[PDB]
């Protein structure tokens, strides 16, 4: 692994897109196939923080790697999650950014791994995720992505937790809400706003 | 007018011992408010500096407490209007305060009732209450008391998370603005942007925009003894939080032109962390980047200066994790670096004594770095070499194995030959 992911850090600081991806697709696409302990070796065996942030480029390749990746990283993450960095980055994603139509799926397969692999990983990020909700200070900032993540992140919840989850995030939900509510009544896309209260709504009617 | 006032703080004494209650008061408050709105406008004047401090202390004090009363109990109404008014009056105070004095601790307990008020303090009047409570904390000692406080409790809900971390990127802002002028009062205003960050040292929330603010600004033209002393403050603000060490590191690594930066931060962790010996191994990182790149040529001005900048993040690194392993691997890497005058201070400093003198006892690591020289590179390999005979005790068994360097060093067609020479000198 030390070499391995050496190696991969290395990889990732050098060259993005192309090259990680397609290695990482058939490399995938064999290992997944035939590996248990092994695979979920390796992959744990990944490193740094330039590889880490190296890992968060990786993941994302590997999330423009669609489908397949979703399978196998549902596999990958079944590989391995092992909670600290894996966390850290995760959060990392969720806060920053660039691109998501491959995270759309890339979201919410990663999640679902993830959630899966670690149960209620999800159920802080989702809570998480309420506070991101909100602006004022943000509505005067931001640029129009934070609100494409937004949107992904309430398809995300809306798909799974508990059911009892509702109940209290919905004290939150409802919070948020209102504050919410206010600022974004205030969004020129006032629609975009108003799709989120629906979201909402149907989530704690 | 003193005679008035007189009346006035009488007046404020008996409504003192008189509201232990504070139930459907609502109206009180109200009249209150507006007339109070009229009345810090005339506060702002003169009145034998505390008469006046008097006055308004009452004033703010009592009248927060009262407003902030409605936002606990009672209607949203009457307390945003209260907050339209209050918010207008505490731009106002901001700016009066100064001379007060006693009186600018009166408006500092004015700002302590913005924090025990909550939201509606929190809002369109604590956005320039928040930069007034900064500068207030940034100038000093009983601003600091409350606001450790706070620093532990639960952090003014962070300051309000989302707008703290907005007032946060207005004092980014403020901090592109200072890099422009800013000698002392920009001291303060680091200070005070380190007071936020105690307060509610909410990393991630405050973030980006900040970010880049501050690592362009590190080169302010007033630098002197604030300078520093404020660059302590960034990199100790950036303490132990999320992103930590990884988003310093991030930035810093981009523009390698601020290891000093890198050093604060560094020292950071040192006395604000976590994950200790994962620490270490990122200090340790960032060391030997910093070290292998940069000693991987050479410099003159600026970058010479950089190198002893090194040696101080190298310094707080090494003192801080006892990391000895990732320390020493860059130490023998580092203390190997030394070469002139400021290298030797630096090594010595950054070795925090122990190990120093560990290194100097170290015959294992001499050998490791035997053989790194016999692989060679450059200067590098040549100094490494000087400052090995330099740390002096016992060759022996280095002898033996320098008298092979010297052979291969005899052999050298290249610049290898002078490194040869250089480490025939040290031989001798």
């Amino acid at each position: 692994v030390s070499f391995v992911s050496q190696v991969l850090g290395k990889a990732c600081v050098h060259g993005r897109q192309q090259e990680i991806l397609g290695v990482l697709v058939p490399r995938l696409a064999a290992l997944t196939q035939g590996s248990y302990l092994h695979q979920r070796v390796c992959w744990r065996l990944v490193e740094q923080v330039p590889d880490r942030a190296m890992e968060a480029v990786l993941t994302g390749l590997v999330e423009a790697a669609l489908g397949p990746e979703v399978l196998s990283r549902l596999l990958g993450n079944l590989v391995v999650k092992n909670k600290k960095a894996q966390f850290v980055m995760t959060q990392k994603l969720l806060f920053l950014q660039s691109r998501l139509t491959t995270p759309m799926l890339q979201s919410l397969l990663g999640h679902l791994a993830m959630d899966s692999q670690r149960r209620p990983l999800l159920l802080q990020v989702l809570k998480e995720l309420l506070e991101t909700w909100g602006s004022s200070s943000a509505i005067r900032h931001t640029p129009l992505p934070q609100q494409r993540h937004v949107s992904k992140a309430v398809l995300i919840c809306l798909a799974q937790l508990g059911e009892p989850e509702l109940r209290d995030s919905r004290d939150e939900l409802l919070a948020s809400m209102m504050a919410g509510v206010k600022c974004r009544l205030d969004s020129s896309l006032p629609p975009v706003r108003r799709l989120g209260m629906i979201v909402a709504e149907v989530v704690s009617a | 007018x003193x005679x008035x006032x007189x009346x006035x703080x009488x007046x404020x004494x008996x409504x003192x011992x008189x509201x232990x209650x504070x139930x459907x008061x609502x109206x009180x408050x109200x009249x209150x408010x507006x007339x109070x709105x009229x009345x810090x406008x005339x506060x702002x004047x003169x009145x034998x500096x505390x008469x006046x401090x008097x006055x308004x202390x009452x004033x703010x004090x009592x009248x927060x407490x009262x407003x902030x009363x409605x936002x606990x109990x009672x209607x949203x109404x009457x307390x945003x209007x209260x907050x339209x008014x209050x918010x207008x009056x505490x731009x106002x105070x901001x700016x009066x305060x100064x001379x007060x004095x006693x009186x600018x601790x009166x408006x500092x307990x004015x700002x302590x009732x913005g924090x025990g008020x909550x939201x509606x303090x929190x809002x369109x009047x604590x956005x320039x209450x928040x930069x007034x409570x900064x500068x207030x904390x940034x100038x000093x000692x009983g601003x600091x008391x409350x606001x450790x406080x706070x620093x532990x409790x639960x952090x003014x809900x962070x300051x309000x998370x989302x707008x703290x971390x907005x007032x946060x990127x207005x004092x980014x802002x403020x901090x592109x603005x200072x890099x422009x002028x800013x000698x002392x009062x920009x001291x303060x205003x680091x200070x005070x942007x380190x007071x936020x960050x105690x307060x509610x040292x909410x990393x991630x929330x405050x973030x980006x925009x900040x970010x880049x603010x501050x690592x362009x600004x590190x080169x302010x033209x007033x630098x002197x003894x604030x300078x520093x002393x404020x660059x302590x403050x960034x990199x100790x603000x950036x303490x132990x939080x999320x992103x930590x060490x990884x988003x310093x590191x991030x930035x810093x690594x981009x523009x390698x032109x601020x290891x000093x930066x890198x050093x604060x931060x560094x020292x950071x962790x040192x006395x604000x962390x976590x994950x200790x010996x994962x620490g270490x191994x990122x200090x340790x990182x960032x060391x030997x980047x910093x070290x292998x790149x940069x000693x991987x040529x050479x410099x003159x001005x600026x970058x010479x200066x950089x190198x002893x900048x090194x040696x101080x993040x190298x310094x707080x690194x090494x003192x801080x994790x006892x990391x000895x392993x990732x320390x020493x691997x860059x130490x023998x890497x580092x203390x190997x670096x030394x070469x002139x005058x400021x290298x030797x201070g630096x090594x010595x400093x950054x070795x925090x004594x122990x190990x120093x003198x560990x290194x100097x006892x170290x015959x294992x690591x001499x050998x490791x770095x035997x053989x790194x020289x016999x692989x060679x590179x450059x200067x590098x390999x040549x100094x490494x070499x000087x400052x090995x005979x330099x740390x002096x005790x016992x060759x022996x068994x280095x002898x033996x194995x320098x008298x092979x360097x010297x052979x291969x060093x005899x052999x050298x067609x290249x610049x290898x030959x002078x490194x040869x020479x250089x480490x025939x000198x040290x031989x001798x």
